[PDB]
């Protein structure tokens, strides 16, 4: 029931992927293997949602595993929990767009399009009924990006009604990894006002910062962040995977949180997040996580919600408490967060829990809201496209797999168009 | 003999009808299958020792029906009476009243026409449901319309869930809330409160349960309907029927929504601290606190009030607690009302339930009204319903399921009609 | 004893001739071949045993008639009835208005008269045809003007099959459906719909056929005329002419195009599911998704319903039913017309096919009014002429067929008038 298929693009897209598949078998007492562990049946009673049904007591993940290139491929099957994949979801490229958006998208994903069609095609079948998608990759890649906007594009022209997220890795703006990424988010988000219904945007400096500064690391490693990640995961799927009091699903969510379709860009929360030496001295009670919904230094996708105007708020639970308190400490935030929220949406946060909490934490808290913040990162991609354009480099590279002029100045107008309608709304 | 029909549609209107049933099976020693006259209001004589509730489960959603039939009280519920949906409406009054609620409408309308069959002496019909749920919103008016032209005058009475002016689980509430009130008003002759703030409240500070769950609100929807029909199932000095509680607070169609309390809610260690008498337990009643609307009474007029009474009460204590109560100036009445009195006495004390949060007495006393604060709540649910469709926000959703935005429009004045008609 | 005489006319026309007789063939029990007094409405007795449809089988290509002419009817009908063309219009009304109709106009004009003349109580005339085919469009046209100027004031009943909005065979469609509009205005004495795209979604929903084919549509015509036709070919408590079906609908000449709708069409599988009762089954048919026509009837005014019970149809049952109708807010009238309801009984339930996907029952109800919606459709229409005229685009083809633009435009002012006469 309500099966939801992954795809993974990119080598990022792919660890996080799978250290999510990890946690999900904790999470559902599911061993390295495959076989069932679980202490309670609320861990394997909706384990159909990621696994499907396998011969011999056993579950696989409902994951397809999509590069251009096989390195991270063997890496991530020879790693840990690597047996849990049947080999037929690993489906591969040879060439490797080198973090080039047009070379994945055209000319290395035309032999891969049929495949990736053909694997989410058989995912949708052989399930009962497809709830929705969910889409890992970086906005940063090249290649990652084409493969999600081909994904997302062929999806809603072959699923319009079915609903999905993309958890899109949107580029540093602090470091210049690529020269031709903001190419890559161009594009990437020229495809996303046009093919995904709603997008989480995951900033990589803000996680670097937290694990930093809030976790108190000093060696941050990928590791963490996909681990972070992963919280972010079960955060959102809980209500659908496990039982609620306030039951809820990625349609609730969507609903909650899209007023206006080319409006659909929010920037996901974690919380609490606190060391050996402070969990054992800090409140494990909900004001100490309610002073860490709203906060700069715990805090996403690299723009200040400050600096503009939440637009609304979704926050679930998962633990032992009252709900009244939870209603009450949400007026009290509307209260004094006045100034930073929107006048004109009146109860503005969304309020559901699950019952189950996470394996290890007797709370977690995930924090979904959306803010005109991300007015300020898209004005500076647009103007550094618009840098960098101006000069026209790099533009070979692109020109070469069947690029033209004002396709990309569309892009950039669509661009500049959202980012004023943002305004607009601040 | 006569019987009634409960419906219960979303979530919560499932979760409501089973605590219902729950109640009317403890009541009446009811084991989890089904054995060991009054009670044939609900159950139906069928082979040897055996009842069924005559009710509908009905859900877009399967999740609740499964949970349902997965409890002890699976031989208890005939299995053809659950009905598991597959989509969902999420909150979306359009999309449960037209998506899906249009094409599976049939078989239950259907089906609770033949249990109006075998039920000849049907007093009425019983309506469990959310504003807030998209499937207790829309397929609920939906069949409240086609129980009305499959009917005609016969009673139906709504028990709604309406979200709390601060407790919304879903942002698009007002637009549900707004649609159904305006389809199934014409055709709704009684609707009631909840608030599940209230709930909390009374439950935290009266209770003094710090921790509640859903089960004490479960119940607190369970001994409303069961004081409401104590006398259809069990006799008394008075006895009240159906028709006549839409008799006394309907003069005009237009106003027929009156809100509920309870007296008491007290725990068992809270009973040993306070007896009931009739003076005490009805003036605590009339308080604005214990009355689980949050919505003030005093601040508008009082339409009328009745009194259910249940177990060993005196009606001449009665009458003479009612005129102490009619005295004291913190209760006012329309002028064109003076007397809007009517008094149910039943000499069933109340059921309790084992690991429950209220307590086990002999006596109790249901406060039944429609004041005039509702149009409080109304107003404020028209003032939010403006502002966030003033920028004309979640709209696209209720579009996809095919219509453009006059029909909200007009609801809304429809709605802001019947708020200024008081 | 009285006669009908049905005109079909493009490759829909043959088709629905063709479905309609095998209804009236497969009703009285007619063999393929034409053996074994209400059958003479239909059929002519020469000789022993013997019977033959009136009717005239035309169209400017041979396919459909060949296709006739070699199915096991080929004794049923009559040869010389049949009419073959050489040079289909391809959806160009002008085509087969003026360069192959005018040439063989005459014959059909002609022996269509004899069918008049052996069949001294014709009640009217019958045409099937399709707006999107430029046979159905320019000769269907031609011939009505002819039927009125050799007739006169004689009934004539038309049956069109309009191109749905999103649904079109040709994009020249527009094109033929405004000139034969404004062509045949005068003379079309009453013109219904057929929507494609709504009968593929009744049939998909209702009759729960995921994969239909055109035999669907065939039987749903088929089902309407015979509906339409009970009262002519049996019995009844009131029964309906065809002058009074324009009496009642058409007040003033420029209105004369009602929308039809049949009650109900269900499988025999969903037919053990469903019994029918009148209320239910009248209010099901004025529910906008079960007409078959793509255009919901409350956005504008009704301007009057008629209902045509065929069964065992109680006439009190009919009176309350409709009474109760009339009562709810869903349903509107004109203000001038508050009295506008017609009811024909017939005894004689509706006849099933084997195979088909229709249940055999032995109770219906037909569907019949003039809904202000139409003015939407044609509202449509006209703009979607206008955005595709205004380049002047495929004009060059009815240039070629001999005259220039004026006639075009002149007929697209006159529709406008049409659609703002409402
Ligand atoms: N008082 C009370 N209300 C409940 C309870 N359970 C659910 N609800 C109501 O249900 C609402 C949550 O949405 P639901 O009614 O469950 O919606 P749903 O069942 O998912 O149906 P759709 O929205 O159409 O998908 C809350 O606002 C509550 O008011 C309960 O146990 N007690
Ligand atoms: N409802 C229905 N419509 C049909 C059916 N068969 C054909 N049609 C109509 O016929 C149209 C196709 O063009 P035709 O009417 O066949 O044109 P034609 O017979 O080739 O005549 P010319 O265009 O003049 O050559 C479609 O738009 C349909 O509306 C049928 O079985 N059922
Ligand atoms: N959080 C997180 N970020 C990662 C991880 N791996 C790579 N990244 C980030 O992703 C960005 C590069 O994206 P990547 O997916 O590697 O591009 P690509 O186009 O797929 O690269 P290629 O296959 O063409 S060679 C870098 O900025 C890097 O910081 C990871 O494991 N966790």
């Amino acid at each position: 029931m309500r099966e939801i298929v992954h795809i993974q693009a990119g080598q990022c897209g792919n660890q996080i992927g799978a250290k999510f598949w990890e946690i999900i078998s904790d999470e559902h007492g599911i061993d390295a293997t495959g076989a069932y562990h679980g202490d309670s049946d609320l861990q394997l009673e909706r384990i159909n949602v990621y696994y499907n049904e396998a011969s011999g007591g056993k579950y696989v993940p409902r994951a397809v595993l999509v590069d251009l290139e096989p390195g991270t491929m063997d890496s991530v099957r020879s790693g840990p929990f690597g047996q849990i994949f049947r080999p037929d979801n690993f489906v591969f490229g040879q060439s490797g767009a080198g973090n080039n958006w047009a070379k994945g998208h055209y000319t290395e994903g035309a032999e891969l399009v049929d495949s990736v069609l053909d694997v989410v095609r058989k995912e949708a079948e052989s399930c009962d009924c497809l709830q929705g998608f969910q889409l890992t990759h970086s906005l940063g890649g090249g290649t990652g990006s084409g493969m999600g906007t081909l994904l997302i594009s062929k999806i809603r022209e072959e699923y319009p009604d079915r609903i999905m997220n993309t958890y899109s890795v949107v580029p540093s703006p602090k470091v210049s990894d690529t020269v031709v990424e903001p190419y890559n988010a161009t594009l990437s988000v020229h495809q996303l006002v046009e093919n995904t219904d709603e997008t989480y945007c995951i900033d990589n400096e803000a996680l670097y910062d937290i694990c930093f500064r809030t976790l108190k690391l000093t060696t941050p490693t990928y590791g963490d962040l996909n681990h972070l990640v992963s919280l972010t995961m079960s955060g959102v799927t809980t209500c659908l995977r496990f039982p609620g009091q306030l039951n809820a699903d990625l349609r609730k969510l969507a609903v909650n949180m899209v007023p206006f379709p080319r409006l659909h860009f929010f920037m996901p929360g974690f919380a609490p997040l606190t060391s050996r030496g402070s969990q054992q001295y800090r409140a494990l009670t909900v004001p100490e996580l309610t002073q860490q919904m709203f906060d700069a230094k715990n805090m996403m996708a690299a723009c200040d919600p400050r600096h503009g105007r939440y637009l609304t708020v979704a926050a679930i639970f998962r633990g032992r408490m009252s709900m009244k308190e939870v209603d009450e400490q949400m007026l009290n935030i509307q209260n004094k967060n006045s100034s930073y929220f929107v006048e004109w949406i009146p109860n503005n946060v969304k309020t559901a829990v699950c019952d189950i909490p996470p394996r290890g934490l007797k709370m977690s808290a995930t924090f979904i809201g959306n803010s005109t913040a991300i007015q300020e990162l898209f004005k500076r991609i647009s103007e550094q496209f618009t840098a960098m354009f101006r000069r026209k480099a790099f533009l070979h590279w692109y020109t070469g797999e069947g690029m033209d002029e004002m396709e990309f100045t569309e892009a950039e107008s669509n661009m500049n168009d959202l980012v004023s309608e943002y305004q607009q709304y601040q | 003999m006569r019987e009634c029909i409960s419906i219960h549609v979303g979530q919560a209107g499932v979760q409501i009808g089973n605590a219902c049933w729950e109640l009317y099976c403890l009541e009446h020693g009811i084991q989890p299958d089904g054995q060991m006259d009054s009670f044939n209001t609900f159950f139906s004589e069928t082979g040897a020792g055996k009842h069924v509730p005559r009710a509908v489960f009905v859900d877009l959603e399967p999740t609740v029906v499964d949970e349902v039939r997965t409890g002890t009280y699976r031989q208890l519920f005939h299995p053809e009476q659950l009905i598991t949906g597959k989509e969902d409406a999420a909150n979306n009054y359009a999309r449960g009243h037209y998506t899906i609620g249009k094409e599976i409408v049939d078989l239950v309308l259907d089906r609770i026409r033949k249990l109006a069959d075998q039920c000849t002496g049907l007093q009425g019909f019983l309506i469990f449901h959310s504003f807030g749920g998209g499937t207790g919103s829309g397929f609920t008016s939906l069949l409240m319309e086609r129980l009305s032209v499959d009917y005609g005058k016969k009673s139906k009475l709504e028990f709604a869930i309406y979200p709390a002016p601060q407790v919304s689980t879903a942002v698009v509430e007002p637009y549900n809330s707004i649609l159904t009130t305006h389809t199934t008003l014409e055709h709704s002759d009684c609707a009631f409160m909840v608030d599940n703030e209230a709930i909390y409240d009374i439950c935290r500070r009266n209770l003094d349960i710090e921790r509640p769950t859903y089960t004490n609100l479960n119940r607190l929807i369970g001994q409303i309907v069961s004081s409401i029909t104590a006398s259809l199932r069990f006799d008394g000095a008075l006895n009240v029927d159906l028709t006549e509680f839409q008799t006394n607070l309907v003069p005009y169609p237009r106003i027929h929504f009156p809100l509920v309390t309870y007296a008491p809610v007290i725990s068992a260690e809270k009973a040993y601290h306070e007896q009931l008498s009739v003076a005490e337990i009805t003036n605590a009643c009339f308080e604005p606190a214990n009355q689980m609307v949050k919505c003030d009474p005093r601040h508008g007029k009082y339409m009328a009030c009745c009194m259910l009474y249940r177990g060993d009460v005196v009606p001449k204590d009665v009458n003479a607690a009612i005129a102490t109560i009619k005295t004291k100036r913190t209760i006012q009445f329309v002028d064109w009302c003076p007397t809007g009195f009517k008094v149910g006495i039943n000499y069933q004390p109340p059921t309790v339930v084992p690991g429950g949060d209220l307590a086990k007495v002999q006596r109790a006393v249901c406060m039944l009204s429609n004041t005039t604060a509702i149009a409080e709540a109304w107003a404020r649910l028209d003032h939010k319903f403006d502002l966030m469709y003033a920028k004309r926000a979640f709209v696209h959703w209720y579009v996809g399921e095919g219509m453009e935005e006059g029909e909200f429009s007009e609801a809304r004045e429809d709605l802001a009609a019947l708020e200024k008609d008081y």
